């Protein structure tokens, strides 16, 4: 299946498999706290995780994987995917992070939670980068799919890399239609995949922060989100 | 695991 | 910037000549490792490797054109990534073993001498196996290591991206030389650059571990290594 | 006062 899709069929499948944009609880009457803001982020994440599971299975090649392999890839990349989505939604809102259509936070609001500003600035910086590169939607769904398959591939695998190569062919196909030269095609491809390194960095930082908020007992985490957090085992 | 069940559904 | 007018071969030639030496461990007594013993060797080696890294960075095309502050920032961000990709590269022809130094060849079980080290050892061995199965060329390695240096801290700038694009062209030029098709060229390019995500991940895990040995005061760290560690704030 | 400062500009 996955190995037989054209570049256009690959794009169509990924675009169709896109998860919806959920809303935050967030009563604007309620003043912000460290527990309140962390509560909004974890409540949103827990509801987003469910859709991420159904998104992943509709990503070409992912259904062909072992159930244990599926669990592994999602456990290591769930925050990466959550963050690259956050960065993508916030792309047209400079200086602001669109966690939800009704939850729009800037740098200063991130200071309500300790150690959050550093993560906010990184997320904002990545969003500016996407804006500077004029990241297309077709490219976003590819990068997000790449993260899902690549983040835990080293921690069967022949098939995974075969799909990863397929998505690469897709990204190249997209850029060629955009009118880019062979040099411009490889260049942009490199620029996009190097962003995933930063996304990885923000994830590992976000993990330690989330684990920090867990031990500080400022916010009750859902049992699913708790399992996602224990999958990394930090401190 | 919770992730296990939801992937099964 | 003289880095932009450099040909692909002139870029490869510059990076190869810029290569830092392979240092030896402060250990030539053979004496079965304790936790403080192994951590001592790694940090001592890293403290000496860091010095040659600065020399190497200055010989990376385009890095001399950067502000001193910008140079410090890029190094403070990626020094452990640069050390690890060097470690991974040296361990390439040594399956199941990590070549920290020619006289320091460690396996997985010796990773159990230090707590939490085993998980880092397996990741490093996994990257080494990946490089070996991909048959990584030295010309490609010095490109990726240079890419890490300029990229890891760039979102924390237009000139740097111009050099990064220049190194990308160099990687493609190398693959085209090897006889790869256009499809194989951008595929392999993608394969190599996605490994940098895990190199980043291994560094982050290594930072917390090195910090953990700092707070536990297992091994005394040099002020330089202590400064590079403080640049991440854990 | 940075050790990295000295190393970079001394070589
Ligand atoms: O769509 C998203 C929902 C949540 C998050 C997110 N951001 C943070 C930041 C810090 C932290 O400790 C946790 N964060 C999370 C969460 F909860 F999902 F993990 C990002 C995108
Ligand atoms: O060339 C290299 C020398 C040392 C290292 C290295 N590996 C570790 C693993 C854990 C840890 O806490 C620190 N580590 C280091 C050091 F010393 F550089 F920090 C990697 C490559």
């Amino acid at each position: 299946l996955a190995l037989s899709l054209t570049a256009d069929q690959m794009v169509s499948a990924l675009l169709d498999a896109e998860p919806p944009i959920l809303y935050s609880e967030y009563d604007p009457t309620r003043p912000f706290s460290e527990a309140s803001m962390m509560g909004l982020l974890t409540n949103l994440a827990d509801r987003e995780l469910v859709h991420m599971i159904n998104w992943a299975k509709r990503v070409p090649g992912f259904v062909d994987l072992t159930l244990h392999d599926q669990v592994h890839l999602l456990e290591c990349a769930w925050l990466e995917i959550l963050m690259i989505g956050l960065v993508w939604r916030s792309m047209e809102h400079p200086g602001k992070l669109l966690f939800a259509p009704n939850l729009l936070l800037d740098r200063n609001q991130g200071k309500c939670v300790e150690g959050m500003v550093e993560i906010f600035d990184m997320l904002l910086a990545t969003s500016s980068r996407f804006r500077m590169m004029n990241l297309q939607g077709e490219e976003f769904v590819c990068l997000k799919s790449i993260i899902l398959l690549n983040s835990g591939v080293y921690t069967e695998k022949d098939h995974i890399h075969r799909v990863l190569d397929k998505i690469t062919d897709t990204l190249i196909h997209l850029m060629a239609k955009a009118g880019l030269t062979l040099q411009q095609q490889h260049q942009r491809l490199a620029q996009l995949l190097l962003i995933l390194s930063h996304i990885r960095h923000m994830s590992n930082k976000g993990m330690e922060h989330l684990y920090s908020m867990k031990c500080k007992n400022v916010v009750p985490l859902s049992d699913l989100l708790l399992e996602m957090l224990d999958a990394h085992r930090l401190h | 695991k919770i992730l296990h069940r939801l992937l099964q559904d």
